[PDB]
């Protein structure tokens, strides 16, 4: 009974496309590109790990 | 009244399957991957008498709390490689441990179904149990701390609950799942928070609220780590069937599948990088894999354990990631 | 004193030396590395063993000189201090790895026979300590002979190296050598292997089959370091047993044949001990393995 | 090199290193048991009785400590968690032994007790960890096969076929059937441990009745054997 | 928290005496203990400092054999074992609580005080400004020090502290590591500098704002203080 309320409230909402989506999460990693050192390796002059 | 809750069920796939044009591998095509990675150890955290299940850093990227089953809890200094605290606990079967984000509090919990917290900067120089936290039916499986005085628990039993640290009572219990809730991620505002249960499911709560917002079904077995994107609308987990799923809370689907047929073991954590061009998981073929989310190929291998990766952690500024094991050990890797 | 001939000691003791060369040295190398691996694993055994393949190693790297001072008919011709230090490494290694055998030998007893105690023994530090005293003692008592003569050089084509023929104070030195470092320790080593199997008799979990397996490796252990140094401490206490009435310097037939075949035959051990503590166990050689993949 | 403060900080981190150092050789000398068993099956009578011979509202684990023979064991039963078990299980698998305690006397929940049994045994983290089983209640099962009333065939049809092995050792002189019903409950229960062992953990049967005071010797005796054959596996004699 | 001292008086010079500070309220065998004089009129000077443990134990060069230092963790005391008592030796001796970890405070409690009056090179140089600076209540001051060698070092920490001695009480912390405000300390107290020239910034006094504030550097041993600002 309750359960039947949870499905139908968690259904009628608002879904985006899914390229947009996609989209999105390329338009977040390609901003900080350069802040993640990781991927981009930092000069071994700044990390605290030398 | 069942075959309304089918209807419903089919039409909210029938939903999901409309909303879907495009899949994540042919929008990223056109992008360049991030090559090989080599990251290497550069400090090696030694201390602890048994295996390691939990760590997270500090807000701070410097401090670090870990948990060991031998009953303990050890704050170091990645930098130096110092021990600043080490906190006995009261009960030796710790499964998490959080930090606060003021820094002033560490949080930890296990089979005892109690959530401690505990005061890191007091009058006197020891650490001491602020209050214990007692409700829950089953062991505890995560707690993360929103504020100084808030803390979001998951247990064994299907609930995940809200308290509020000055007089311990759950202001909200979230109910829902069928299985015993794993992971627990908080979003980056504070407002959400992701579950992973035994159910195979997860699942986006509302905390002023108390309603599950979202469900989410897509793996084959029990889901053990949970974690947000940076950005707050998507997230990742790791469950024992082998693979990583990445799930967007506005498209409510599945959107990349992280796997490959000579990996059959399970992920025990999953965590993203920075700008989340890199997704960090912990599995038990003793090793951690480092994977690219948007082109879903292994772009490394953090591979000098000699047990299953247990815990890991990237911190705030993405200098470092923490791997901890079951072989004692935390290894701090640029 | 009276002069002796090796006709064949010049041959047997070198083309010996050159196998135990070119296959103790890699097992060794690789027994230390195996013993590393164990100490990383918090394993209060690998300390020693690591300390039994450089009590081989040092002993292996002596051995090209002594090479060229047995084709030579026993002349030396590389200065007193090289015959100081090398033949003290050289006479001293094999009772350094005598004592190391039994101080394994030890361990092993007390985890078998006697666990759930003497918790304090068995750890890295305790066994640090020991070896550190087996070193000392090992290398403070067999260190009589660098305070006295160091080489006694001879008219009939012999430049000797600590040793002369005949002969005093290396007799009591021999006395002590033969019951201090070879009954000793081997009684050690054979009742601790005893203790063991009087234990792994009572052993629920351990079928047949591995209790036949544990008494065929505690016997091969035990002859293979009686048979490799039984001859020489037999015949060194037989050279021992007649200057303690006449001088009587007779024993040419018996002196190098004897000597030298016996030190030729008690280097074999150097070769033993790689293969008997790491190549025999599966796990030590998927250490191995895994070394030789990078390789 | 480093400042005065560092130096002090690196004397904080030395002298917390010795104290772990400290914690580590209690910890070493403190052996692990997890106490496992159903409703009927007696473990709370072990467990009371062990506490009491020798030496909080929705708690989870219970911490039972207890000393044989100058040796220090930490035995935990767990309390309130769910039928669920594939989570929690995984944080014992470093135990010296599971202590697995049957109610002998049902013969209608025992399939579900050797199912159970089954589970344990072939966990794929309870490898290396040895159980074990204590069949309890003796008493019961000896005067429920004289009273005649419940067979044990109609529950197990194998029963009839079965023969009493003949390394049998009923001790204090009791009659036939009862040693051939619990040694038929043995034979089962050793026969899921023979199943799919590969000779990495043993599974040891003992006959108890919860007022027994000899099962801490019991555990003793076989936590004995188990760091025998581990130790035997670390220093390289097998 | 508290840290209460005694074991002075009038002492006859070329004599000896033991000082003692009972503590009591906080974790006493994790803390280092100094030992902290000031002459009847003059600033203060670093006597000892003991460590947790007692392996690390430093005297200052005036005092560098006559002192020792020493302390009973469990009994909860800490002690100062003074031998030929010269006439510098007249001072008011302060019990002083340190705590070394990341992020820590160290300096942040003082003891009380004991009187004890005697009847008749390579150091860091550290220099007030004019020691009198008459303000008016409600505005803002900028009392300054000057060090001799850059107390900065390659960790990113510069090592000055700023402690407010009343014209009462024992002194008491308001910045650590040159901008860290103490626990307790009001907002308007703020710190800053460049390495060699500090000053420390109230930027609305209170009639209870009123004392004499001494800098130290903790940079290395031993550690010295400089003369002191007045405030009136």
């Amino acid at each position: 009974r309750k359960l039947v309320e949870q499905l139908k409230m968690e259904a009628n909402i608002d879904r985006i496309k899914v390229s947009k989506a996609a989209a999105d999460l390329m338009a977040y990693c390609e901003a900080h590109a350069k802040e993640d050192p990781l991927l981009t390796p930092v000069p071994a002059s700044e990390n605290p790990f030398r | 009244l069942r075959q309304e809750a089918e209807q419903l069920k089919n039409q909210i796939r029938d939903a999901r399957k409309a909303c879907a044009d495009a899949t994540l591998s042919q929008i990223t095509n056109n992008i360049d991957p991030v090559g090989r990675i080599q990251m290497r150890t550069r400090r090696t955290l030694r201390g602890h008498l048994a295996k390691i299940y939990a760590m997270h850093w500090g807000t701070d990227s410097r401090l670090l709390v870990s948990a060991s089953q031998d009953g303990k809890l050890i704050i170091w200094d990645s930098y130096t490689t110092n021990k600043v605290h080490a906190i006995p606990l009261r009960s030796s079967w710790v499964m998490t441990c959080a930090y606060a984000p003021s820094g002033n509090y560490v949080a930890c919990g296990g089979l005892d179904n109690i959530c401690s917290i505990y005061n890191l900067k007091t009058r006197e120089g020891n650490v001491r149990v602020s209050r214990e936290l007692a409700g829950h039916t089953g062991y505890l499986s995560c707690c993360r701390f929103l504020d100084d005085n808030q803390i979001v628990t998951s247990s064994g039993d299907t609930t995940c609950a809200l308290w509020d640290i000055e007089t311990g009572q759950q202001t909200t219990t979230f109910t829902g799942h069928t299985g015993d809730v794993m992971s627990l991620s908080l979003a980056p505002d504070t407002r959400l928070f992701v579950s992973g249960a035994c159910d195979a499911s997860a699942k986006l709560w509302d905390v002023r609220e108390g309603m599950c917002r979202q469900t989410f079904t897509g793996h084959e077995s029990d889901i053990n780590a949970i974690c947000f994107f940076p950005n707050g609308n998507a997230f990742a987990t790791g469950s024992d069937d082998a693979t990583c799923r990445l799930f967007d809370l506005r498209a409510d689907q599945e959107l990349m599948t992280y796997s490959h047929d000579n990996i059959i073991c399970g992920i025990t954590s999953v965590s993203f990088s920075k700008s989340g061009r890199l997704l960090l998981a912990g599995y038990d073929d003793f090793n951690c894999n480092v994977w690219d989310a948007l082109k879903a190929d292994r772009a490394g291998v953090l591979a000098g354990h000699d047990n299953r990766v247990s815990c890991l952690g990237v911190t705030d500024d993405g200098m470092a990631v923490a791997t901890g094991s079951w072989d004692s050990f935390l290894k701090i890797w640029n | 004193g009276c002069h002796v001939d090796s006709r064949v000691d010049h041959l047997f003791p070198p083309s010996l030396y050159i196998f135990v060369i070119g296959v103790g040295l890699p097992t060794n190398c690789l027994a230390l590395w195996a013993a590393y691996r164990q100490v990383q694993q918090r394993n209060e055994l690998g300390v020693y063993l690591m300390n039994l393949s450089i009590a081989d190693l040092l002993y292996i790297c002596t051995l090209p000189l002594w090479v060229d001072y047995f084709l030579h008919h026993d002349n030396w011709i590389h200065g007193p201090g090289s015959c100081k230090l090398f033949g003290f490494i050289f006479y001293t290694n094999i009772y350094i790895s005598i004592a190391f055998l039994c101080c394994i030998s030890v361990d092993r007893y007390l985890a078998v026979a006697h666990p759930l105690r003497f918790a304090r023994l068995r750890r890295v530090k305790t066994a640090v300590a020991v070896s550190s005293v087996v070193w000392a003692t090992e290398l403070g008592a067999n260190s009589a002979p660098l305070f006295h003569d160091e080489l006694f050089r001879d008219r009939y084509n012999h430049t000797f190296c600590f040793e002369k023929f005949p002969m005093g104070w290396v007799a009591w030195m021999n006395l002590y050598r033969v019951f201090v470092g070879f009954l000793f320790p081997w009684a050690l080593m054979l009742l601790s292997y005893r203790g063991i199997l009087r234990a792994v008799r009572g052993s629920v979990s351990t079928e047949r089959q591995e209790k036949a397996k544990i008494k065929r490796l505690a016997l091969s252990l035990i002859a293979i370091v009686l048979v490799c140094f039984a001859p020489y401490h037999v015949l060194l206490l037989s050279r021992s047993a007649i200057y303690l009435r006449p001088w009587d310097c007779g024993f040419e037939e018996r002196v190098f044949s004897a000597y030298h075949s016996s030190l030729a035959f008690t280097s074999l051990n150097c070769v033993a001990d790689p293969i008997l503590y790491c190549l025999v166990n599966e796990g030590a050689r998927s250490d191995v393995a895994k070394a030789l993949h990078n390789l | 090199t480093l400042s005065a403060e560092d130096k002090a900080a690196v004397e904080r981190s030395k002298m917390i290193e010795k104290q772990l150092q400290k914690d580590k050789q209690v910890y070493r000398a403190t052996h692990r048991l997890l106490l496992l068993g159903a409703d009927n099956s007696g473990k709370s009578t072990i467990v009371k009785q062990m506490r009491i011979y020798h030496v909080v509202k929705t708690s989870g684990i219970f911490e039972t400590k207890f000393q044989v023979d100058k040796v220090n064991f930490h035995m935990f039963d767990v309390g309130a968690q769910r039928d669920e078990r594939r989570k929690w299980i995984q944080c014992f698998n470093d135990v010296t032994a599971i202590i697995f305690v049957v109610d002998s006397s049902d013969y209608n929940r025992l399939q579900e007790a050797l199912n159970d049994f089954k589970s344990i045994w072939n966990n794929r983290w309870l490898r290396t960890i040895s159980v074990i089983l204590f069949l309890n209640k003796q008493d019961l099962l000896a005067e429920k096969v004289l009273a005649g009333k419940s067979k044990i065939e109609d529950y197990f049809p194998e029963f009839a076929r079965y023969t009493t092995p003949e390394d049998a050792t009923p001790e204090p002189g009791e009659d036939p059937r009862v040693t051939r019903a619990k040694y038929f409950i043995r034979d089962e229960f050793l026969r899921i441990s023979t199943a799919s062992g590969d000779g990495r953990h043993y599974c040891y049967p003992h006959f108890t009745c919860s007022v027994d005071t000899e099962n801490a010797r019991r555990i003793f005796n076989d936590c004995r054997d188990i760091i025998q054959r581990m130790h035997l596996r670390q220093y390289e004699l097998l | 928290v508290q840290l209460v001292e005694s074991g002075g008086g009038l002492v006859q010079p070329g004599g000896s005496r033991k000082l003692s500070c009972s503590a009591s309220g906080f974790a006493f065998s994790s803390f280092g203990m100094h030992w902290v004089r000031q002459a009847p009129e003059k600033g203060l000077e670093w006597v000892a400092y003991i460590s947790s443990g007692s392996g690390t134990i430093y005297y200052a060069d005036t005092v560098k054999g006559r002192f020792t230092i020493s302390r009973d963790d469990p009994k909860n005391t800490l002690f100062l074992q003074m031998t030929s008592l010269r006439s510098e030796d007249t001072a008011m001796y302060y019990c002083v609580r340190s705590i070394y970890y990341y992020g820590s405070s160290p300096f942040d409690f003082w003891g009380q005080g004991t009187t004890l009056t005697v009847s008749a090179s390579a150091d860091i140089v550290m220099t007030q400004a004019t020691s009198s600076v008459p303000v008016t209540p409600g505005e803002s001051v900028s009392i300054s020090c000057r060090s001799s060698k850059s107390l900065l070092h390659s960790n990113g920490n510069t090592y000055l502290y700023w402690f407010l001695q009343r014209p009462g009480q024992s002194p008491q912390l308001l910045i650590y590591r040159m901008s860290n405000l103490a626990s307790g300390v009001p907002d308007r107290f703020s710190g800053s500098g460049s390495g060699t020239a500090f000053t420390l910034t109230i930027s609305r006094l209170e009639a209870e704002d009123v004392g004499v504030y001494y800098c130290m550097q903790h940079l290395e041993y031993p550690l010295t203080f400089g003369a002191g600002t007045k405030l009136e």
